[PDB]
């Protein structure tokens, strides 16, 4: 009546439920506790408790995260509470675009380069990686790039690629004025005789953040550029047609 | 329309990384290999080098020698004639000794022996395959989640050919080596022992391995759609968590309520797949050991 | 409430039907259009469910369970409790479960990223409707779809399996349970290579990805990388469900016998299907 069997799969549930506590807490290292709308601690915190801390040790003496801590923006959140109640969307109070809000929002990770295992960084532009150059497909650099108005924005005059994976992950792009920004791999579209992007009409192209060197960007820098450009998808709506 | 992320666009070349630094033992290392147009068209086009140390040489011989030990026979079985060899390739089949010799090895060579001589070799094969997984690791300092990992899928296969044939008695008890037959064996093992899917741990065993679809889906989805804030650089999004990180857990957060961080999902991701092996070994264990009649066994105690 | 980091992201805009009046949060979830159509759908087919139970007679939860109308009644619409209770929770069941995909893209739109996630929903979507809408119409009865019970459901797999000898035998079953192993063999790799990496031997600093890609070369020769995991993990998946669909439409469709007889496409081959010996021999 009580068989060995049985004992097993009653012993299996109960870990099971063991298990899934467990899991469940390890993914609370990062945004809890849960906050009111207004930024103070919610009563109401579910049933599984925060994680005791653990800590990572960043390679070529970069310092230790230790999660879960305490959680700062670190920087100005420029949005407006709209609602008396939770629950409602909040408001830009600018340039959602410029401000950094919204699918226009960006992190404020530390303002370093990845590096790679050797300790090197691990992105630089094709013109500075010693050895790297390109290998199938159509090679973007000289194309010109056009925006979701259909007008041209400037040319490719780089590749910063991944050096130890590999990778083509920016386009870098001189604009009218002779300056450059970066373009994220993933947002274009490369075809035979130009450079597609979806994301923002020629004259937001200028408003792509800068980086403070030449042959490398920072972790805070690639957050900003990323950020921005998706954001024109809500954002530069108007624009687009078709 | 819009870029998709689901092959390279433009594909890059620099020297090829040896892996140097670390403790790996760069005298069982070979050169590397040519590059692939091809397989650069999805992933990495970097084929090699491979790390081939004694425990590896080991590995790979008795890894051999088990394929061969079954070619043999099957050409024996096509009786030598290479016509026969491909109209029955997927029909031939190697099978331990019969019921009446029990746990003993003086089955004659067509008998049985051969099985057992196969099976000896495949079980060095594959064990000095696990120390490579756990070497490997140890050799660039890594941790051991692989080997441990791997320890999950050994105990479901050490169970069906050789922890259950010994509690059970016979070595016929234990899988055959064909590509139909041992097809045939697992229809047969559900049907003596009363409808497998009365067995709560194939129950078990089946929502993982369906689960292991639905979370797979969901992060191959998540990571390519938060690629454009290079969402896949996913220990760096660990070490410092970036827009990708967030726009990933807040879609989830928003759709069911709850949600996953950068590392943690990688938990989930290893326990939804290592506990199809961890229920199913047990499933079986017990089967014909402890119960020989799921559907009966099922009555009697709840559903 | 909120992720700690989440404000930010609470912006107006991205949906597809409604402009603002359903654009707002209820707890951790967001509402929009179709977020009060998956209500609507899934509730009443809860309630369609209570009330299946109660002319059953049992609130036991194990024991519930609905089935289609009789194969004689064919593709007709049934009486409700001789059929169209399915029928009906069919509806809702489709309602919902589209209706949710397409507040996945809202979200998608709101938070600026790829539409990857609801487009792989899509799969798991069309595999039940294949079960329940396109082989019952094309075989002609809904008795053809699957019961809706935790029980129930099991045996018409058992009984469908066996009308056809051993299921094994049906090749698109073989590439599709192939597909589904290789994924569970993928996925444990892949979360064990990432968490090993981000949690290393003791007194060890953070591994990179260069690790990642070295432990794969060391153990196979060759490493997909980092995002030729994530790639390859989705396509696994979503082929494993596209050959479940395609091996459950042909079977009485297009195809009646045992699946095992499949095989002799190749074993009586004329020039060699007379040689002596062998099995076939
Ligand atoms: C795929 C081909 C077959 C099939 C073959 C099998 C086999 C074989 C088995 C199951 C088993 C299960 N199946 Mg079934 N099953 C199919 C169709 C379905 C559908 C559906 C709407 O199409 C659903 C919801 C289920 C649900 C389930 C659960 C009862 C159980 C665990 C699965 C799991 O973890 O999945 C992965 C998903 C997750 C981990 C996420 C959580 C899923 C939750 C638990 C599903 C909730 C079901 C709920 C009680 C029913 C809906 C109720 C409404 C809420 C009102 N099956 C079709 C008919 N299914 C196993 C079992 O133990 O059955 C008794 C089992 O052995
Ligand atoms: C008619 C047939 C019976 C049946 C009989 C069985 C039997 C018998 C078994 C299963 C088992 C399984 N069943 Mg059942 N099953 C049926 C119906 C189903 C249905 C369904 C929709 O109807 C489903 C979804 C399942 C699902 C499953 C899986 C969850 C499970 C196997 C997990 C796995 O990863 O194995 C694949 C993985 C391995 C075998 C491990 C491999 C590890 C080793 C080390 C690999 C060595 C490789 C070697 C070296 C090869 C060389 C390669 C080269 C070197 C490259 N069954 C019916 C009821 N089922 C298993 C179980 O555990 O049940 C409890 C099992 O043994
Ligand atoms: C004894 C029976 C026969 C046999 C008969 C059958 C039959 C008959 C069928 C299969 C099917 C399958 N079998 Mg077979 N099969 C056998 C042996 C096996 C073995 C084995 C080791 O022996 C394995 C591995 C498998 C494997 C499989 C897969 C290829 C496939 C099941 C997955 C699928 O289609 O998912 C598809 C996924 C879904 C349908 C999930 C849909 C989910 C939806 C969109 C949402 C639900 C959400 C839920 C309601 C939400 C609830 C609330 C939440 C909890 C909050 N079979 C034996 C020989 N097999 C099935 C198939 O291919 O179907 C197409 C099928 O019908
Ligand atoms: C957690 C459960 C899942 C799992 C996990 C898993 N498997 C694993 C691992 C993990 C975590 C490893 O670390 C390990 C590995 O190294 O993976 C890359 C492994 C592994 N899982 C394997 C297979 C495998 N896993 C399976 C299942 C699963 N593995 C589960 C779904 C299955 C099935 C039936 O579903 C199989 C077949 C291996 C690829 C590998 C272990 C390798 C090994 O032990 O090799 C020893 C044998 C040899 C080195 C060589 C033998 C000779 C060969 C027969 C080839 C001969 C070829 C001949 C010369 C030419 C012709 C061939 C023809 C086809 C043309
Ligand atoms: C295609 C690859 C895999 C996949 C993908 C996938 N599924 C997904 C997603 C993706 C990418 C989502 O985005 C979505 C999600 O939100 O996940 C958290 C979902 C999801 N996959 C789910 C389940 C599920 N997926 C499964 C399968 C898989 N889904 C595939 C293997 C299975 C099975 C049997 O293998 C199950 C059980 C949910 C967790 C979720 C879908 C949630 C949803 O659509 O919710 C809205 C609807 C409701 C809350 C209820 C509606 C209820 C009906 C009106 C009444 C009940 C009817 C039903 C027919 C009864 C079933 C009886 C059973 C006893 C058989
Ligand atoms: C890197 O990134 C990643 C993350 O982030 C960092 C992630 O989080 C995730 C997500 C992964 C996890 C959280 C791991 C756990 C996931 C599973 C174990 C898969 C199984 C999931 C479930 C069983 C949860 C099911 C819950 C569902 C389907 C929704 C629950 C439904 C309700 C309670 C009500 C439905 C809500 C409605 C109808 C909204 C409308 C509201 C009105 C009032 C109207 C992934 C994939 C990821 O890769
Ligand atoms: C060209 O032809 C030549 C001859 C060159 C070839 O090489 C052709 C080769 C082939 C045609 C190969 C064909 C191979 C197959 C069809 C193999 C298919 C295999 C399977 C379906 C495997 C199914 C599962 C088998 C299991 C579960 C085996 C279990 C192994 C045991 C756990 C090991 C136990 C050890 C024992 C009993 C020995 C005891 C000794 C000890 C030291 C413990
Ligand atoms: C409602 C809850 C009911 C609970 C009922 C009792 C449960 C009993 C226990 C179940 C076991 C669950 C925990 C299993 C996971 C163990 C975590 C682990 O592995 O810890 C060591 C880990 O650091 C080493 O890996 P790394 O962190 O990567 O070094
Ligand atoms: C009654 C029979 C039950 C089953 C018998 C045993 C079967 C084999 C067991 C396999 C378990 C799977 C591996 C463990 C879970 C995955 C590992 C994990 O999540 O953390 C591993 C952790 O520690 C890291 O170790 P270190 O690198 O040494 O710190
Ligand atoms: C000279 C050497 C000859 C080599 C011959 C080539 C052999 C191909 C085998 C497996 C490739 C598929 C690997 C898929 C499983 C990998 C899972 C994983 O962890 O991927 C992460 C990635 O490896 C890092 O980011
Ligand atoms: C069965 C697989 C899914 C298990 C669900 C685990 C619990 C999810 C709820 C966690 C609590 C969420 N909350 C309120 C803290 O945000
Ligand atoms: C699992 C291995 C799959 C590798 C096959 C890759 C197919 C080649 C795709 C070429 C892509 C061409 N294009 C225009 C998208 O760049
Ligand atoms: C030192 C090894 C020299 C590298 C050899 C380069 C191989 C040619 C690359 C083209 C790829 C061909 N293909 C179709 C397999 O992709
Ligand atoms: C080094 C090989 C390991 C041998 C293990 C398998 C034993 C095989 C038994 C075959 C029977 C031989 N004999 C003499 C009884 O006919
Ligand atoms: C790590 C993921 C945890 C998800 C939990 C999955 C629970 C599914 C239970 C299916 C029940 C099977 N059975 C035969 C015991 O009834
Ligand atoms: C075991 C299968 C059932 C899985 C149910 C999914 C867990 C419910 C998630 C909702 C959690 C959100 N909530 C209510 C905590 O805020
Ligand atoms: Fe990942």
């Amino acid at each position: 009546n009580f068989d060995l069997a049985s004992l097993a799969i009653y012993s299996f549930w109960i870990f099971l439920a063991g298990l899934i506590y467990y899991l469940q807490t390890e993914n609370m290292r990062e945004g809890y506790p849960l906050e009111n709308e207004d930024g103070t601690p919610a009563a109401n915190q579910g049933p599984f408790p925060l994680p005791k801390p653990k800590t990572f040790i960043l390679p070529h003496g970069r310092g230790t995260l230790t999660v879960p801590g305490p959680e700062s923006e670190d920087r100005p959140i420029a949005l407006a509470r709209t609602a008396v109640s939770e629950g409602f969307p909040h408001a830009p109070t600018g340039d959602p675009m410029k401000d950094g809000v919204g699918p226009a929002s960006w992190v404020a990770r530390r303002d370093l380069p990845e590096l790679d295992g050797h300790g090197h960084n691990k992105i630089k532009p094709m013109k500075a990686a010693a050895g790297f150059h390109v290998s199938a497909g159509k090679n973007p650099i000289g194309l010109p790039v056009r925006g979701c108005d259909l007008e041209i924005a400037g040319k490719v005059v780089d590749i910063w690629v991944d050096i130890p994976e590999q990778m083509a992950r920016f386009l870098e792009v001189e604009l009218k004025d002779g300056s450059t920004r970066l373009l994220p791999m993933q947002m274009v579209k490369v075809q035979s005789n130009r450079v597609h992007v979806n994301a923002l009409s020629s004259d937001l192209f200028a408003g792509i953040p800068t980086i403070k060197s030449p042959t490398e960007v920072t972790l805070l820098e690639e957050d900003k550029i990323c950020g921005y450009v998706a954001g024109g998808l809500m954002y530069a709506a108007p624009k687009r047609k078709s | 329309a819009e870029y998709q992320n689901i092959f390279t666009q433009v594909q890059v070349r620099g020297p090829a990384d040896l892996c140097m630094t670390e403790d790996v033992n760069l005298a069982n290392r070979s050169g590397v290999g040519p590059f692939s147009t091809l397989l650069g068209w999805f992933g990495n086009a970097q084929l090699g080098p491979i790390y081939l140390g004694s425990l590896g040489v080991l590995s790979l011989f008795s890894g051999l020698m088990w394929f061969f030990t079954i070619g043999i026979w099957f050409w024996y079985q096509a009786g030598w004639n290479p016509a026969v060899f491909l109209r029955d390739l997927f029909f031939f089949s190697l099978e331990p000794p019969a019921p009446e010799y029990g746990l003993s090895f003086a089955a004659p060579l067509k008998e049985g022996g051969l099985w057992l001589i196969a099976s000896f070799f495949m079980f060095v094969a594959v064990w000095s395959w696990w120390g490579r997984t756990y070497l490997r690791a140890q050799a660039l300092g890594m941790g051991k989640h692989t080997a441990w990992a791997f320890l999950s899928a050994i105990w479901l296969w050490m169970v069906l050919g050789f922890i259950r044939p010994i509690l059970m008695g016979s070595w016929s008890e234990a899988v055959p080596y064909g590509i139909f037959s041992h097809l045939d064996w697992t229809n047969n093992f559900s049907l003596v022992h009363g409808n497998l899917f009365y067995n709560p741990f194939h129950g078990l065993s089946i929502a993982f391995l369906y689960g292991s679809a639905l979370l797979f889906a969901m992060h191959g989805a998540t990571i390519l759609a938060v690629s454009r804030f290079g969402g896949e650089r996913e220990l760096e999004q660990i070490a410092d968590r970036g827009t990708a990180a967030e726009r990933a857990a807040l879609f989830w957060r928003w759709t069911m309520g709850f949600n996953a961080t950068m590392e943690g999902i990688h938990r989930w991701a290893i326990w939804m797949a290592v506990l199809v092996t961890l229920t199913g070994g047990i499933g079986i264990l017990l089967s014909g050991t402890v119960v020989d009649n799921w559907y009966v066994w099922g009555q009697n105690h709840g559903m | 409430a909120l992720l700690s980091f989440e404000r930010k992201y609470r912006v107006p805009g991205g949906t597809l039907v409604g402009g603002n009046l359903f654009d707002f949060w209820v707890g951790p979830f967001y509402v929009g259009f179709f977020g009060v159509a998956t209500f609507f759908f899934a509730a009443l087919g809860i309630i369609l469910i209570a009330w299946s139970a109660v002319l059953q007679g049992t609130w036991n939860p194990q024991l519930i369970s609905v089935y289609p109308p009789a194969l004689e009644y064919g593709l007709g619409g049934a009486p409700l409790a001789k059929g169209g209770l399915w029928q009906i929770i069919t509806i809702c069941a489709t309602g919902a479960f589209v209706s949710w995909a397409l507040r996945e893209v809202e979200i998608c739109r709101k938070l600026g990223i790829g539409y990857h996630i609801p487009f792989a929903f899509a799969f798991a979507i069309l595999a039940y409707l294949t079960l329940v809408l396109f082989r019952p119409v094309m075989m002609g009865a809904w008795g053809y779809a699957f019961p809706y019970g935790i029980w129930t459901h099991l045996d018409w797999v058992s009984n469908t399996g066996y009308t056809y000898g051993n299921f094994h035998y049906n090749p698109a079953h073989m590439i599709a349970i192939t597909f589904f192993f290789t994924n569970a063999l993928a996925l444990a790799l892949h979360g064990a290579l990432v968490l090993s990496a981000a949690n290393p031997e003791k007194g060890k600093e953070m591994r990179t990805p260069d690790h990642e890609d070295c432990f794969f070369r060391d153990l196979v020769g060759y490493s997909i990388g980092t995002l030729g995991i994530h790639r390859l993990g989705l396509l696994l998946s979503l082929s494993a469900v596209f050959f479940s669909a395609l091996c459950m439409i042909i079977t009485g469709t297009i195809w009646f016998d045992q699946w095992v007889d499949w095989w002799q496409w190749w074993v009586k081959l004329p020039w060699w299907a007379n040689i002596p010996g062998g099995i076939n021999g």
